[PDB]
């Protein structure tokens, strides 16, 4: 049927599409109902307001336009999902009714009281992506839940500051905020649980939602937490100097003042396209536009915040993939062998150049990361040795601020549970030595294995694939809806029964370690952790 | 008065111990109780964190003058009525309101007293594990009447007096009526 | 019988003592013959020169008198093996006639060619030890090698040095290289091949092997060597100050002229005991009094003259234990759990400052060397910080400096093989806790299993340790014989027999992992070997 | 005077390979030979370490001047005979000695050439892998006669015409008799 549902600002009508296995339900699909009004000419770069009602019942069968965007462009390559690089084409497929008036979300309902409600913040970085893209249907015909999917505005039209009160900055993650207030004073109507909302994502995406824990305008409207490859206290999670980027920005697309509500006023008269289409090139392992720290959203830097017990005991699911550095070797990963040890050092030298940089000393800094990322047993393998950068990156980038967060949110006697993911889908142009990517975990959360390949995932995805997804969105559901992965169903059709799912104590390290071998595991790269934990601060 | 408990002669202890997996943490606080007695130094209400967090509540008459200290994590602000005697064995009702370091107590209808901490100070009370309700342990033992403790949408004494499965009273303190 | 054989300076008449065990046949003991004339009078701190031939027979039946040496006095404990500084009563019991004309050495002839010969060098420390302990005649009958145990000048009379002609020392090293003279010159009277002679020691004596090598007296005496667990490089084989110590021993014995000949000659005339009983302390893991580099018999600095190929290609066998720093964590030996966490960095910041002290900087190293040697996946257990002190002395003053040379020797192409021994005998004293220590391997070279407990080494030899005595035996008598481990006797009485022992090449450094689970590796501790080689120098 | 290998039109070349288990190295060298050539430029007896290390001895006639060049470590020290020529085709014996840095070179009957080079300086000659004779392969052909070539207690001529094992013959080399 087209079911109608009526909202707390008119009546939405729906649609019923069934899914193409069998044993899934059919699923209700609200895609493209309005959160906020549309920030289009003096409302744009200010925090979103309150939609407006309409008379009778609007369509909700297409999917919402997307935010403006460049892919193809200079986007920062290194933060993407790889599934999001390697199919760039069919990614800007769905980007293609790129409009200034994008601030819709869509939800699927599926067909033990009232449903619980799993908000998904995408975005691979803050300057593409669109919630299209993820057809969250099997997971909301599976764990029973509702999957919501929005639009938030993304790059100059979202996250543009200048520190001063002419332009704040962090319209993303206000959007988000009056998407969740939607979503909590809404979700009723359509069966859903405002009391259960947890709030999931990957990438830089996931950075949000860690930043949506230390702001104050989030305190009641979700419960939960699942931040999956990202964390705010990477190097390319907020930005620190965006007036530094604003100035360039405005200089290069014709006006540049040096007042900053001039500034603002002249960059709102221009075109929405104009100014997403310009090129300013960040500083490596940096972002251009991004989360600003300024007191109203972010009171501080996020490492200081979270240090200080700054967060309200939110459930938390933090998570990494094995290796997720695959593009930091990627200029010499279609080689007989690795790297070279002239190119070993090389690399190690522009990596602290590029994010250390510290004047006070760096001779020493670059041989102890050297000494310590190499295996003597074997030193002079050259093919090992693209394994270790890689295993550098993933280390500083990734799973060092994960089990710093992780560390840090388990101090205060919030449950937080961890995890690692091994296996990976078997794609064309991934290589065979590389192991699961940034990003590789998407497709079994949002049941991909289960329906089929499709045009952003183009990998055969056997039984085995279809069994990890089966487990890995049990998971999640089971987190959404009570906060425990193990409790509420069993896990069935296999190694996946016995496992029991431990919480994260910072004195015993304890996590899963998701993959074709299963196992609760006791310490996650102890040494290496330790090293950029503990050691580096002392150099 | 609403449900009025005693504490006679020795002293006592009443405790609401939070379940282990559902400890609160909120940046606003709230406070209400209505007190009878004439101790010149006692404590009434003492809201403690769990093992290791030095964030604490607590409600404490100094000669002869209640007041309010909380340790959020930086530092202690302590707010008191210093202008008015409230040991007079009368019934006297109290409202505290805390929102981040900011702080303001209202007695009865008395004008309120506020205070704004300068400076940068933290906001959040962080996993809360008990109220403790009087002061014994802590040095000053309270000996007077209480009634109707609001603490943040939680009705403290009602729920006591309903034999909840997580409040534990300790010593002489007796129900009246 | 009572054998008789006539040597170069007259006859002496040796003993045919048997052997207790039934697998062992007749062994003849020639105990005492002098090699060199007696430095009492104006020959004191004179190299040595060739005896005085004797009309008549010799009787060569009773063991000689050792060296002046002052037992309970301040000896480096550090440095001398375990089971000498636990059996310290028992030890004395050999070293009792001390007098100084000790220069004398003692054969034990066994009864395809002719017979090999290998000299043992002993000394803990450069101020203790006789060679009676050692009673090498069950070697001698087991592999059909003649084993040679001598006497040399040990501590101030040995080694006493001022840096000018007047008193150039390494007497004890000249003492030594008479001996081998005389055993090249006259062992081939009593049965022994003068051109298969392998040098061999423990400890400090090792490094005498260690700087017999880089000498240039000793050219054509021996052709082979056995170094365990003994360098030349390390921080207690060789002394560069030796003017400080021999002046304030001067000053303290009753004369310090001004003049260094002036003190010499008043030091000719005084008593040894007035001088050997002295009390000078050296600085910690140091020694006060031992070879010093003067240019006659150590050429330079041991370090820089084996990097530059300053020895004549002969055939090498070093070898380490698992832990010898046994005695570095002996304040907390007795207690139930390991070390406190103050406790562990206080011994490190001892060790730093008593060993490199540098002052360009200090705390970049202590913090590095006290990452590297913890346990991170144990991070508090205690136990796991007693051995990891015991790994960190173990590494640094007897791994470290036995990969190095081995590595030096190996570049130049010469035979070196490398082994470690994990297997020890259970004795009384020592912790369970503990493993094999420094000069535990001893026992088993010597035979001592196969002719029962003695003073010396009380333990409880089982048949794992007969066995294991044999196969050591077995190796050190094939590389005696033929300079190859494997090649001229098989193992018999098991693993041992399929193992072949490799070379140490430096490319793969293959080494054979004595004990009671022997296996060829591959490498040994490649992690903290090539931290204490490859990176503390750039820190 | 003894065995005599004598090069013809082309060139040739005598190589003696050591055993890879017995490669000696020595800290005194000695090097008798007899030669008769006219050749103006050329190498006779070539003596190199093993692989990477660039330890080694040349004696070669340059401009009618016989010289040994040898690398111990530190420097190329070469020492020539320069007061005399030798390629005039007259019959020669040649000695030179080696220990250490020093080193002396006599031919005939003349009074010997001593190099005595000054500062800290390498001795030891590491692993002697190869005796080359001839020089062939090193880029100046060898033509004439030669006899005696005695090294360190070996003759390496007397080896060559029992039909040593190790010692190969490739190009003109001719035996007489
Ligand atoms: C959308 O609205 C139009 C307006 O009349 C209606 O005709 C149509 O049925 C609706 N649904 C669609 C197009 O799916
Ligand atoms: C995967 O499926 C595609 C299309 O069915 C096929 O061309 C390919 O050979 C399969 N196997 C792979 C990619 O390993
Ligand atoms: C606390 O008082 C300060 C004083 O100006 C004020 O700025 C702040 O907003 C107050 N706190 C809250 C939560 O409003
Ligand atoms: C030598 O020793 C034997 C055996 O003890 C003894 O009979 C003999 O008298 C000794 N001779 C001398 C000269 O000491
Ligand atoms: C050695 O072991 C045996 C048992 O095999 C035992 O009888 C004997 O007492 C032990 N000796 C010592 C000194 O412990
Ligand atoms: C070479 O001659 C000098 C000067 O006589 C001498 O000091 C040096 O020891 C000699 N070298 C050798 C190896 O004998
Ligand atoms: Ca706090
Ligand atoms: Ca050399």
């Amino acid at each position: 049927r087209f079911p109608v549902v009526n909202t707390a600002y008119g009546r939405v009508r729906g649609v019923r599409r069934e899914l193409n296995n069998e044993i899934l339900g059919p699923v209700v699909q609200f895609l493209g109902v309005p959160y906020a009004t549309p920030p289009l000419g003096a409302r744009r770069f200010q925090p979103p307001e309150a939609p407006a009602s309409w008379p009778g019942v609007r369509n909700a069968t297409t999917l919402p336009p997307a935010c403006p965007q460049n892919l193809h462009g200079a986007l920062p390559a290194i933060m993407l999902p790889v599934w999001f690089t390697d199919n760039l084409e069919a990614a800007a497929t769905y980007v293609q009714n790129q409009s200034e008036d994008c601030l819709y979300l869509n939800l699927y309902v599926p067909t033990s009281g009232k449903k619980p409600v799993m908000l998904f913040l995408h975005g691979g970085s803050y300057m593409e992506g669109t919630g299209n893209m993820f057809d969250g249907s099997v997971l909301a015909a599976y764990g029973n839940v509702i999957v919501v999917t929005l639009n938030y505005r993304l790059g100059v039209l979202g996250f543009l500051s200048t520190g001063d009160q002419a332009a704040k900055g962090n319209y993303g993650l206000l959007d988000q905020i009056q998407a969740l207030r939607w979503l909590s004073e809404n979700i009723a109507h359509f069966g859903g649980d405002p009391e259960r909302i947890t709030i999931f994502g990957s990438g830089a995406g996931a950075s949000c939602v860690n930043l949506l824990i230390l702001s104050h305008h989030s305190e009641g409207l979700f419960q939960k937490a699942i931040a999956q490859s990202g964390t705010a206290i990477s190097s390319w999670s907020v930005n620190y100097q965006p007036l530094k980027y604003t100035r360039l920005l405005a200089a290069k697309v014709g006006c540049d003042r040096e007042d900053s509500t001039e500034a603002v006023e002249c960059l709102r008269r221009k075109s929405s396209r104009e100014l997403v289409d310009q090129d300013v090139q960040p500083a490596r392992y940096h972002i251009a536009f991004g989360p600003v720290v300024d007191g109203d959203v972010v009171p501080d830097d996020p490492e200081i915040l979270m240090q200080q017990g700054e967060f309200l005991n939110y459930d938390m699911l933090i998570g990494v993939n094995q290796g997720e550095g695959l593009k930091f070797v990627e200029d010499s990963a279609e080689s007989e062998d690795g790297v070279s040890a002239s190119a070993f050092d090389f690399t190690v030298s522009n990596f602290v150049d590029n994010l250390y940089g510290y004047p006070e000393g760096k001779d020493v800094l670059r041989e102890t990361i050297k000494f310590m990322y190499t295996d003597w047993a074997d030193r002079d393998n050259g093919e090992m040795r693209r394994k270790t950068l890689l295993a550098l990156f993933t280390d500083h980038q990734w799973v060092a601020p994960a089990v710093a967060t992780a560390k840090l949110h388990a101090d205060y006697q919030s449950p937080v549970y961890f995890y690692t993911f091994y296996h990976h889908c078997q794609a064309e142009g991934r290589p065979e030595w590389a192991d699961a990517a940034h990003g590789d975990e998407l497709p079994y959360v949002f049941g991909v294995p289960m329906v089929g390949a499709t045009d952003l995932f183009p990998c055969n995805f056997s039984k085995n694939d279809v069994m990890l997804s089966a487990v890995v969105m049990t998971y999640w559901t089971n987190f959404a809806k009570t906060g425990d992965p193990n409790q509420p169903v069993p896990q069935d059709t296999n190694r996946f029964e016995e496992v029991v799912w431990s919480k994260f104590n910072s004195k015993e390290k304890q996590y899963l370690h998701i993959g074709l071998k299963p196992r609760v595991r006791d310490n996650y790269r102890a040494n290496k952790v330790a090293f950029w934990l503990e050691l580096v601060p002392h150099l | 008065a609403g449900t009025t408990y005693i504490f006679s002669k020795g002293g006592g202890q009443i405790t609401y111990k939070w379940p282990p997996n559902d400890r609160p943490s909120t940046r606003a606080d709230r406070l209400a109780i209505g007190f009878s007695t004439v101790q010149k130094e006692a404590v009434l209400v003492r809201v403690d964190s769990s093992s290791g967090l030095g964030d604490y509540l607590e409600l404490h008459i100094h000669q002869g003058k209640i007041g309010v200290k909380f340790n959020v994590g930086t530092d202690d602000i302590a707010i008191e009525e210093s202008n008015a005697i409230i040991n007079d064995g009368k019934y006297h009702v109290v409202r505290f309101t805390r929102s981040g370091g900011n702080a303001t107590l209202q007695v009865d209808s008395w004008p309120v007293i506020e205070r704004y901490p300068a400076g940068r100070q933290l906001t959040i009370f962080n996993s809360q594990a008990t109220i403790i309700i009087g002061g014994k342990e802590q040095g000053q033992p309270f000996q007077g009447q209480l009634s109707g403790l609001y603490y943040n949408g939680l009705k403290v004494l009602n729920m006591a007096a309903e034999n909840d499965a997580n409040i534990a009273i300790v010593g002489n303190v007796r129900l009246v009526g």
